[PDB]
């Protein structure tokens, strides 16, 4: 995640003017790490609550 | 009134400088070196095998299809090595380094002398000299004697 | 100042010491144009020049003092080689004011 | 160091070629160079009818413009 | 799977003209880094489901 945002910072740091065309990835790679976590979050909420 | 008698040409257009390319495909075998001291050339478009430079950063060696880059030139020397196995080494004073993917190089300077123009005996007087001004607690001898060491001392070491 | 236009003359040849300008950008200006340049792709707009759209992504690479120590030494070169095409086509007028004169 | 003492990269320049000019040999080539470290030039600024040196921004090398 | 995207950012901030050539690979590691984290969650859904 992090490295995803601080990559479009030094990105735009080092481009400015391009910082509206790398924003888009980033955001897209983010959510896909995110949606990991939330699988990874999903098991262990998927174990307790319904698991005997 | 005349109606713009004159129509002054650009100078920059009296100068060749080299086109950028993308995606060439193709690799240099051997740049074409261009040293430049404060106005005239020293080599012009010279085929080179090898060449060496300094920098803040540090030592840095440029070859054929060097990537792009273009950075300062530390004031030390700079080891140019042609296809003949020889070499020649030039002490310069500052600069600007332009490299090329196409292979050429451009190493504008302020100033380039061979070593062989050079003696240890007239360098090692400059040297306490210049110390000695650092040791002075005074802004404006302090860092001449600085500058002044930091140009000898590469020499120093080179001529050993 | 955001422009500034060396003028100065350029010697073509002993019977041709033509004038010559230098115009020169602000540093702001210009490092504004560099950037904008190279964001995009590189397309001439005038003809006899050279695209640098790469030169234009390096000097980003170079940090800030080392891009205005850039500047300042290529105008420096700049001035230095109007001061001496002037010389030589004061040096080469001269004679031909002189032996006009005679 | 030199950096925010005010001086700018162009007088360091100089003055490493001032000291390259130093140490080198005597020859022709030294003849040559010395010539592009000495300082000779001044300014000047025209008053209602006579000269004026403007001597804010100094020619010397150790100095600092102001 | 975001080291991808990132370097995406800096190449395109370094040459953004050669940006279009470079989002194919980009995504096309992203098509496969992904991949192995499905084939580390598959487990853990066909191990808990199935299995009694």
């Amino acid at each position: 995640v992090a490295m995803c945002f601080s990559s479009y910072m030094l990105a735009a740091a080092r481009q400015p003017n391009m910082s509206a065309k790398l924003l888009p990835y980033c955001i897209l790679g983010f959510a896909l790490s995110e949606a990991l976590a939330l699988f990874t979050l999903l098991i262990a909420l998927l174990e307790l609550f319904v698991f005997s | 009134q005349d109606p713009r008698k004159f129509f002054p040409d650009n100078g920059f257009r009296f100068f060749d400088g080299p086109e950028d390319s993308f995606g060439d495909g193709n690799i240099p075998a051997q740049i074409i070196l261009t040293l430049t001291r404060q106005d005239e050339f020293i080599l012009k478009q010279e085929p080179v095998a090898a060449i060496t430079i300094r920098t803040n950063e540090g030592e840095m060696g440029v070859l054929a299809g060097h990537e792009y880059t273009v950075q300062q030139l530390a004031p030390g020397i700079l080891e140019v090595e042609y296809e003949g196995g020889k070499k020649d080494q030039y002490v310069i004073s500052g600069g600007f380094a332009h490299v090329n993917d196409t292979g050429v190089v451009d190493i504008n300077t302020v100033e380039a002398v061979p070593l062989e123009e050079i003696d240890h005996e007239k360098l090692a007087k400059a040297l306490e000299e210049a110390r000695a001004k650092s040791q002075s607690p005074d802004e404006a001898v302090r860092i001449q004697g600085e500058i002044a060491l930091e140009i000898f001392e590469p020499l120093e070491a080179a001529l050993h | 100042w955001d422009r500034a236009q060396i003028v100065y003359n350029r010697y073509h040849g002993a019977a041709s010491q033509k004038l010559a300008i230098f115009n020169l950008p602000k540093f702001e200006d210009w490092k504004q144009k560099l950037e904008e340049d190279s964001a995009g792709d590189g397309k001439i707009e005038e003809d006899g020049l050279l695209q640098s759209l790469p030169m234009k992504t390096a000097l980003g690479e170079l940090e800030e003092t080392a891009v205005e120590d850039f500047y300042n030494f290529h105008s420096c070169l700049a001035v230095l080689n109007a001061v001496s095409e002037n010389e030589l086509s004061e040096y080469a007028a001269r004679i031909v004011a002189v032996e006009n004169q005679l | 160091s030199w950096r925010d003492a005010g001086i700018s990269y162009l007088r360091y320049l100089s003055i490493v070629t001032r000291c390259i000019h130093e140490v080198q040999k005597e020859g022709p080539l030294l003849t040559k160079n010395v010539r592009f470290s000495t300082i000779g030039w001044k300014s000047l600024y025209l008053d209602h009818g006579a000269t004026k040196e403007y001597t804010a921004i100094p020619a010397e090398l150790e100095k600092i413009p102001e």
